[PDB]
C-alpha cells in the first residue's frame, strides 16, 4: 500500500492509499524552547514537532517550515516528514511508495528539493508529486469542474474539463487561513485583546475555527451587528479568561471576498474564480459553472457556499444555474483524492521509480508530474 | 401660469414638512437630516434623507443637518435634500408646479439667491415663492379659508427647533420694522 | 438614490400606517406623480373606508387596450365607481381588511403600484399576443414573416402618455419592440439630454451589457411608426427603441420588465437633475483649488492667537 | 500643422505632423490611490495619468483603458486624451485637425465612439482614423509590402500592393506585448519571484524590455541554457533586490511563435504572415516576400528579424527572396508614418471635417476612412 | 489657537499649536499617600499629580493611569487632564480645541472614552485624535518615511508614502522605556542594589536617562566591560550614597534590539522596522529605507541611530542607502508635529465639533479621526 502525504501549510494530512480518511492530521509546526532550562533531564528535547509542540506551546517559539505552499525551512521540514513516517504513521518509508502534493505555480526548486529529500534521505522506493487541485476532483468523483482550493497557505482555482486541465486558466492567490488568522489578531486588537506570541497566534487560529462565519450580505450584516446584541459570541482562553467577539466574526472571513482588508490588490475568491472560467475556451464554461468543487479547510466557514453561490450568480450570465459543490468532508478532500489516485491500477505506471531518479537526478520530477 | 396644486415645503431646522396646497395635512413630516458617506464617482448618489436617514447611522453614514438656526448653511446637502424630496417623496415634476418655500425673517439675501438659483437652474421649477415663515403661521389660526373667518391683525410667535421669532402683522401687512428674532428654540 | 421606485411612496407609507393603526383618522389628500398623473386619497363616508382614485390624461386610450379587465383582475372586490374628476377609483375598508401582516404589506404595495398597473395593459396585450404569434410561427416558419408584417401594422399600440412623449409598441413572434418618441422641452435639460440619450445607446455596444434589450436611437422615426398620430420627425424629438426579445419577458421577468420599461424616461429626467447636483460638487472643488492660486498673493503675517469663539487670548 | 496620435494599446505616442518623432510618449495608463491619505497639506489627487501614475505607482492601482487595441474603459480614455491635449502637447484640441490611429478588424463601435468624442467632447476642427499598418508603409517609404505590426495589445498583417490594400488577406491576432508580460509574470514564479500587483506588472514589463530576446532556434537554445549559466542575466528590482533570469529570458518572446504557450489556438507570427501572403493574389506574393515591413514595440526583441526570416524561408518556396525590413526607428514607425500622411499636400482634402460630420453623424467615419 | 495635548504613557507633553516646543512637560503620574497623616492642617491633599507627585514621592504610591498607551484608570486620567489644563497651562479648556493623540492598534473604547471625557467633563469646543507616528512625520519635515516612535509604554512603526499610510504594514510592539526601567531594576539587583517601590522605580528611571547608552556591537562591548574600568561609572542617590554600574549601562537598552531578555518572543526594533518596510508595496521600499524617522524618548540613548543604521543595513539589500533621521528634539517630535498639524488651515475643517458630538454621540471619532 502506498503512502499519501498532503504536505499542507497548516496541517500535514497523511495515511495509506485506499483508506477513506487520513491516519495522521497534525500541525505543520516545529517548536524550539525559548526559556532557561533549569531542571536536569525531565524528558526535555532540543525541539518538538506537531502535536507535542502544540501541547507544550506555552514554552516554545513555534514556526511553520511552509509559507504559501513553499518549503522555506528544509531542516525543520525533514523533521516533519521524519515525524510523520516514524512517529505518527509508524512505518519505514524505505518499503512504501509515497504520493506527495503541492499547489500550482510553486518554484521548480521547491519540487526538486522535495523529491531529492524523499529519495536521497528517506530512500522511498517510488514517489509522485500531484497538483493538489487535481486530487480534489478525484475525491468528488468528477471529470469536469473548477476546483476552488483554499488551505492555510494558498488559494487556487484549476478548471478541468473531461480530465484535461486548462493550465493557462489556473489562478493562484497567496491568501488563506494563515492570513485570515493574522488579520483576526489585527482586528481583535480593536476590541481590546492583545495576541502576539506565536503560541497566542494559535489561540486566535482556534477562535477562527469555532466562532467565525461568512456574512451572506456583508454591509447588511455590519448594519445588523452595529445595532444588536444577538450577533456576539464568547470564547474561553486557555487561561479561563472569557473574551467576547461581534462584527469581528464575519469581517475576518470576508477578507476572502475583499482582499483589500489585508492591503492586497487582488480581486476576491468569487472574482478570481469567475476570471478563471472566463479565461477558459467558451464551450466548457456551462459545465464549469455547474461544477464549482470547493476544497481545503478555509472553505469550512458556515455560509461560504451560500455567499460564493450568491456572488458567482451575480457575475455569471443569468440563463444558467451555478452550483457550488461543498462536500461535508471537503476539509480532507485533497488527501481523500490522493488516497484514490495512489490506488488506481491505471496510475501505478506513473510513479517516479528510484531507478529514474538515480539516472536523471531531481529534474526527473518535471518530466513525470504535472 | 400652470394650474397644478402648488407644492409646499417648510424646511425647518428640526423637521421638513412637505405637501401640496389644499390638502388637510402635510404629505410628510420628517427630520431635516441627510445621511452621506464619511470605478465611477457615486458618493453624491448614495445619500438618504428624513426618517429613512436615521436608519443609516449604524450602516456607517454620517448624518448632518443642513439647516441650522433656521437658515440653510450647507448648500451641497440642501440641494441633494431637495432633489430627493422632489423626486422620491413628493414624486413630482418641477417644470409643472409652483413651489412655496419658507425661511425666517432675518435670513441673508445670499440664502434667497442660492435658493432661487437651485430651484430655477438645477430643478427648473415653473415658479417660486419664498415666504417669511411666521407671516404664514397667522393663516393657520382661522376657522376656515373663507373671508368672514379671517382675522388679519395679530402678533405671531413662532418657535421651531432652531429659531424663535415674533412677527406683528396688522390688516394683512407685516410690520417689518418691529420683527424680533432669537436663534434659541427646540434644539 | 441610483434608480427610481416603481410605486408611489406616499400611498405605500400611508396605507402601511392605516393597516397597522388601532384608531384611524380621516384624510383628504391629492397627491401628484410623474407623467402628469395625480392620485386622490380620502375617507369620504367614514374614517374606516379609504377611497384611492387616479387621474391620468391618456386613460381613455388605455381603456381601448383592455385596461379594465386587468384592474378588475388585480383589485377585484375593492373596485368602486370612478370618483367625479378621476378616471378610476378603489374603496378599501380597514375593518374588512386581509388578515396577515404579509397580506397587509402586499395590499399596501399593490394599491401604491396603481400607476404601473393602469399603464401595464398595452404591455400585457403585446406579451400575450406575442405568445400566440410564437406558436403560429412555430406551426409554419415560412408564414411567420407575414404574420409579423401584419401584426406590425394591425397589433400596434400607441399611448400619448404625456404631451412631450409617445410610447409605441407592437408584438412580433420573437419580440416586443417599444419606441419612446422622447423630447426634453426645458432647454438646459435638452442640452444634457443629448449626452444622456447618446451615451445610453453607446453603452449597449459594450461586452458587459449584451444581455440587455437591443436599444437603438435616431432623430428620424423607425419605419413601422412613421405614420402614427403625434409622431413628427422634424420637431427635435429623439426615438429611443428597445427590442425586448423572448428572454427579456420570460414569466419570472415580465412584471419587473413592465415596471422597469415604463420608468425609462423618468430615470433620464431624474438623472439630468441629479447630474447638475454632481457638476456643482465638482465645480466647487475646482474653485477651492483656485483659492490656493490667489492665497500665494497674500503676504505672510500671523493672525493673532484667539479662543474658539474668536475672542482674543494671552498665552504663548 | 495637424496633430497625430497613435493611441497605442500600451504607450500613447502623440505629436505634430512634420516632426521626425513623437513629441510625447507615455504609458496609456490611469491610476487611482488604493490607500488612505493621512497627511493634510499634501496635494491629494483623485486620479493620475501617464508618467505621473507610472512614477507614483507604489500606492496606485493601475488600469490600461485599451485592451487588445479596443477602447474598453471610455472614461479613463477621455482622461488620456485630455492629458495628451492639455498637459503633454499643451495645445487646445479645437486649434489643430487631428489624425488618430486604429488597428484593423476593430469593432465599428470603437471608431464611431472615438469620432463622436473628438467632435462633441474635444470639439476638434477635423479628424481622420487611419489603420496602424497602412502608416507603417509611409514610414518605411514603400507602396508595396506586407506589414507585421505588433504592439502592446495586438499583432496584425496588412498586405498592400502599389498602394491597394487587400482587406480579405488581413490577419489579426490579439497576442502582443501585454500577453508577453502576463506570461513572463507567470513563468517568473517557477524560479521563485512572485509578481502579482498592477504595479509589479510594470517591473515585469521593464524586465521584458531590458533582458528578453528571440532565440534563433528554441529547442537548441533550451538545451544550451539547461547546461550553463552563460545565457543568464540579473536585474535589480526598485527594492534593491537582484533577480537572476534563465531560459525564461527567451521562452517569453517565443510565445509570439508558439501561442500554445499561453493556451490559445492560433498560428504564430511567422505562419500568420505566411497565411496572409498565401491569401493574396499569386502575382503579388513574389513582391510581398521582398518588402516585409515590421513595426511596433513587440518587434524590438534582439534576433526577431533573424527568427522571422528563418521561419518565413522555411515556409515560403525556396526559389525566391525573403527580405525583412525591420528599421531601427520601428518602435515609433506608426506615428512617424502618420506624421508623413498628415503632412502630404494630397491628404488635406481627406479629413472628416466638423461641418461634414454633424450633417451625417459618427457613421461618416466608415465612408471616408479605410 | 488650539491646545496640543500628547498624553503619553510616561510624560504628558502639552502646549499651544504653533508654539515652538511643549510648555507643560511632566510625569503621567498620580501619587496617593501611604502613611499615617499625623499633623493636622499642614496643607495636605488626598492625591498629587505630575511634578507635584514626583517631588513628594518618598511618601506616595506613584501610579501611572496609562499603561502600554491604553488608559487603565479614568478617574486618575481625568485628574491628569485637569492638572494639565487648569494648573500647568492655566487655561479654561472650554475655550480651546484640543488635538489629542494615540498610538495605532489601540482599543476602540480608549478613543471613545477619551473623546467623551473631553466633551462631557472638560467641555472642550472641538477636538481631534491624531495617530502619534503620523504627527512625528510632520515634525520631520517629510511626507514619506517610516516613523519608529518609542515612548514609555509603546513602540510602533507607521510607513507612509506620498502622505498615504499603508495601514496593513503598521507594526505595534508593547515594549518601551518602562520595560527598560523594570529590566534595569532586575539587573541592578544582580550587582548589589535593591530598588522595589514605585518611588524607587523613578530613581532607576533617572539612572536609565543619563548613565545608559546603546552599544554599536553588543557581544564585543560585553567582552570590553568584562575586562576594563573605562565602561564603568557612578550615580549619587537622594540618600547621598553612590551606585557604581558597568555592563548594566548597555544591557538595559539592548532589550530593544533583543526583546528575548525580558521574556518576549518578538523581533527587535531593527527587525520590526524591516518587517514593516517589507510589508509595503515594492516600489515604495527605497523611499522608506532612506527616511526611517526616530521619535519619542526611548530613542534618546547615545549611539542608537548608529546601531539602528548598522542593524537595518545588515537586513536590507546592500544595493541601496539606509538613513536613520534622528533630530536632537526627537524627545518631543510627536508634540512638535501636532503643533504643526493643529495650525494648518485645512485642519480647522477636520475637528470633531461640540455640536457634532452632541448630535452624533461618542462613536463620531471612529468615522472622523481615521
Ligand atoms: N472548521 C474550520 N472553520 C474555519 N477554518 C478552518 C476550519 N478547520 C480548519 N480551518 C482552517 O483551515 C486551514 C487548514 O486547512 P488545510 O486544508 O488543512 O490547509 P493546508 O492543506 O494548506 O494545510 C487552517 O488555517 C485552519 O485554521
Ligand atoms: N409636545 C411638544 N412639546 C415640546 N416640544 C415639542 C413638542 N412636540 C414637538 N416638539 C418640538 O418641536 C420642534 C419641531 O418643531 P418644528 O415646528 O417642526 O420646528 P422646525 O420648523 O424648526 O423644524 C422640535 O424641537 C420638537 O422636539
Ligand atoms: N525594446 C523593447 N524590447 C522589447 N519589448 C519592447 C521594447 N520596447 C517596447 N516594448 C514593448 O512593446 C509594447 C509597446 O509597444 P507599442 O508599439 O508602443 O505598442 P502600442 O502601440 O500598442 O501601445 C510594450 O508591451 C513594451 O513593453
Ligand atoms: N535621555 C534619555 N535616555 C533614555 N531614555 C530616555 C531619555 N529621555 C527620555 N527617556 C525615556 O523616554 C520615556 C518617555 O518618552 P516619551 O516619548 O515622552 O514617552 P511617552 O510619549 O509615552 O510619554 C521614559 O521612559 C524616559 O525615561
Ligand atoms: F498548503 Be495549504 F494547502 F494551503
Ligand atoms: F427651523 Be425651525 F423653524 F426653528
Ligand atoms: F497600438 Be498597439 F500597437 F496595440
Ligand atoms: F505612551 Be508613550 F508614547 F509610550
Ligand atoms: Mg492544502
Ligand atoms: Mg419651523
Ligand atoms: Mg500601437
Ligand atoms: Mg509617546
Amino acid at each position: 500500500t502506498a503512502l499519501v502525504c498532503d504536505n499542507g501549510s497548516g496541517l500535514v494530512k497523511a495515511g495509506f492509499a485506499g483508506d477513506d480518511a487520513p491516519r495522521a492530521v497534525f500541525p505543520s509546526i516545529v517548536g524550539r524552547p525559548r526559556h532557561q532550562g533549569v531542571m536536569v533531564g525531565m524528558g526535555q528535547k532540543d525541539s518538538y514537532v506537531g502535536d507535542e509542540a502544540q501541547s507544550k506551546r506555552g514554552i516554545l517559539t513555534l514556526k511553520y517550515p511552509i509559507e504559501h505552499g513553499i518549503i522555506t525551512n528544509w531542516d525543520d521540514m525533514e523533521k516533519i516528514w521524519h515525524h510523520t513516517f516514524y512517529n505518527e504513521l509508524r512505518v519505514a518509508p524505505e518499503e512504501h511508495p509515497t504520493l506527495l502534493t503541492e499547489a500550482p505555480l510553486n518554484p521548480k526548486a521547491n519540487r526538486e528539493k522535495m523529491t531529492q529529500i524523499m529519495f536521497e534521505t528517506f530512500n522511498v522506493p517510488a514517489m509522485y508529486v500531484a497538483i493538489q487541485a487535481v486530487l480534489s476532483l478525484y475525491a468528488s468523483g468528477r471529470t469536469t469542474g473548477i476546483v476552488l482550493d483554499s488551505g492555510d497557505g494558498v488559494t487556487h482555482n484549476v478548471p478541468i474539463y473531461e480530465g484535461y486541465a486548462l493550465p493557462h486558466a489556473i489562478m493562484r492567490l497567496d491568501l488563506a487561513g494563515r492570513d485570515l488568522t493574522d488579520y483576526l489578531m489585527k482586528i481583535l486588537t480593536e476590541r481590546g485583546y492583545s495576541f502576539v506570541t506565536t503560541a497566542e497566534r494559535e489561540i486566535v487560529r482556534d477562535i477562527k475555527e469555532k466562532l467565525c462565519y461568512v456574512a451572506l450580505d456583508f454591509e447588511n450584516e455590519m448594519a445588523t451587528a452595529a445595532s444588536s446584541s444577538s450577533l456576539e459570541k464568547s470564547y474561553e482562553l486557555p487561561d479561563g479568561q472569557v473574551i467576547t467577539i461581534g462584527n469581528e466574526r464575519f469581517r475576518c472571513p470576508e477578507t476572502l471576498f475583499q482582499p483589500s482588508f489585508i492591503g492586497m490588490e487582488s480581486a476576491g475568491i468569487h472574482e478570481t474564480t469567475y476570471n478563471s472560467i472566463m479565461k477558459c475556451d467558451i464551450d466548457i464554461r456551462k459545465d464549469l459553472y455547474a461544477n464549482n468543487v470547493m476544497s481545503g479547510g478555509t472553505t469550512m466557514y458556515p455560509g461560504i457556499a451560500d455567499r460564493m453561490q450568491k456572488e458567482i450568480t451575480a457575475l455569471a450570465p443569468s440563463t444558467m444555474k451555478i452550483k457550488i459543490i461543498a462536500p461535508p468532508e471537503r476539509k480532507y478532500s485533497v488527501w481523500i483524492g490522493g488516497s484514490i489516485l495512489a490506488s488506481l491500477s491505471t496510475f501505478q505506471q506513473m510513479w517516479i521509480t528510484k531507478q529514474e531518479y538515480d539516472e536523471a537526478g531531481p529534474s526527473i520530477v518535471h518530466r513525470k508530474c504535472f | 401660469a400652470s394650474f397644478n396644486v402648488p407644492i409646499i415645503m417648510d424646511n425647518g431646522t428640526g423637521y421638513s414638512k412637505l405637501g401640496y396646497a389644499g390638502n388637510d395635512a402635510p404629505s410628510y413630516v420628517f427630520p431635516t437630516v441627510i445621511a452621506t458617506r464619511s470605478k465611477r464617482a457615486t458618493e453624491d448618489l448614495d445619500f438618504f434623507i428624513g426618517n429613512d436617514a436615521l436608519k443609516k447611522a449604524s450602516a456607517g453614514y454620517s448624518l448632518d443637518y443642513p439647516i441650522r438656526h433656521g437658515q440653510i448653511e450647507n448648500w451641497d446637502h440642501m440641494e441633494r435634500f431637495w432633489q430627493q424630496s422632489l423626486f422620491k417623496y413628493l414624486r413630482c415634476e418641477p417644470e409643472d408646479h409652483y413651489f412655496l418655500l419658507t425661511e425666517p425673517p432675518l435670513n441673508p439675501p445670499e440664502n434667497r439667491e442660492n435658493t432661487a438659483e437651485i430651484m430655477f437652474e438645477s430643478f427648473n421649477c415653473a415658479g417660486l415663492y419664498i415666504a417669511v415663515q411666521a407671516v404664514l403661521a397667522l393663516a393657520a389660526s382661522w376657522t376656515s379659508s373663507k373671508v368672514t373667518d379671517r382675522s388679519l391683525t395679530g402678533t405671531v410667535v413662532d418657535s421651531g427647533d432652531g429659531v424663535t421669532h415674533i412677527i406683528p402683522v396688522a390688516e394683512g401687512y407685516v410690520i417689518g420694522s418691529s420683527i424680533k428674532t432669537m436663534p434659541l428654540a427646540g434644539r | 438614490m441610483l434608480s427610481l421606485d416603481y410605486n408611489n411612496i406616499f400611498i405605500y407609507e400611508l396605507l402601511t400606517e392605516r393597516f397597522s393603526s388601532e384608531n384611524p383618522s380621516s384624510i383628504d389628500q391629492v397627491v401628484t406623480d410623474f407623467d402628469g398623473v395625480t392620485f386622490h386619497i380620502s375617507t369620504p363616508e367614514e374614517k374606516t373606508k379609504i377611497l384611492i382614485s387616479l387621474s391620468m390624461k391618456c386613460y381613455p386610450e388605455l381603456v381601448n387596450y383592455g385596461t379594465l379587465d386587468l384592474l378588475k383582475q388585480i383589485y377585484g372586490a375593492y373596485v368602486h365607481e370612478p370618483e367625479m374628476g378621476y378616471n378610476f377609483s378603489i374603496l378599501i375598508d380597514l375593518q374588512q381588511l386581509p388578515a396577515t401582516d404579509e397580506e397587509k404589506e402586499q395590499l399596501a404595495m399593490s394599491i401604491s403600484m396603481l400607476k404601473r398597473n393602469v399603464l401595464a395593459a398595452p404591455f400585457h396585450r403585446a406579451f400575450t399576443k406575442q405568445a400566440e404569434l410564437a406558436d403560429l410561427a412555430r406551426k409554419d416558419p415560412e408564414n411567420a414573416p407575414m404574420l409579423d408584417k401584419q401584426a406590425t401594422s394591425q397589433e400596434l399600440m400607441a399611448i400619448h402618455y404625456r404631451d412631450e412623449e409617445t410610447i409605441v409598441l407592437w408584438p412580433e413572434h420573437d419580440r416586443v419592440t417599444v419606441v419612446f418618441s422622447t423630447k426634453f422641452r426645458e432647454e438646459t435639460d435638452r442640452i444634457f439630454g443629448k449626452v444622456f440619450l447618446q451615451e445610453f445607446v453607446d453603452a449597449r455596444r459594450r461586452p458587459a451589457i449584451q444581455t440587455a434589450p437591443q436599444v437603438l436611437f435616431s432623430y428620424d422615426p423607425p419605419l413601422e411608426i412613421r405614420d402614427i398620430q403625434g409622431i413628427q420627425k422634424g420637431d427635435d424629438f429623439g426615438f429611443v427603441t428597445f427590442v425586448l426579445f423572448e428572454r427579456h419577458f420570460t414569466p419570472q421577468n415580465r412584471e419587473d420588465c413592465i415596471s422597469h420599461i415604463q420608468v425609462f424616461r423618468n430615470t433620464l429626467h431624474f438623472h439630468i437633475k441629479a447630474s447638475k447636483a454632481y457638476m456643482h460638487q465638482r465645480m466647487r472643488k475646482r474653485v477651492a483649488d483656485f483659492q490656493k492660486v490667489l492665497n500665494r498673493a497674500k503676504p505672510d503675517v500671523e493672525l493673532e492667537r484667539k479662543t474658539a469663539t474668536g475672542r482674543s487670548f494671552v498665552r504663548a
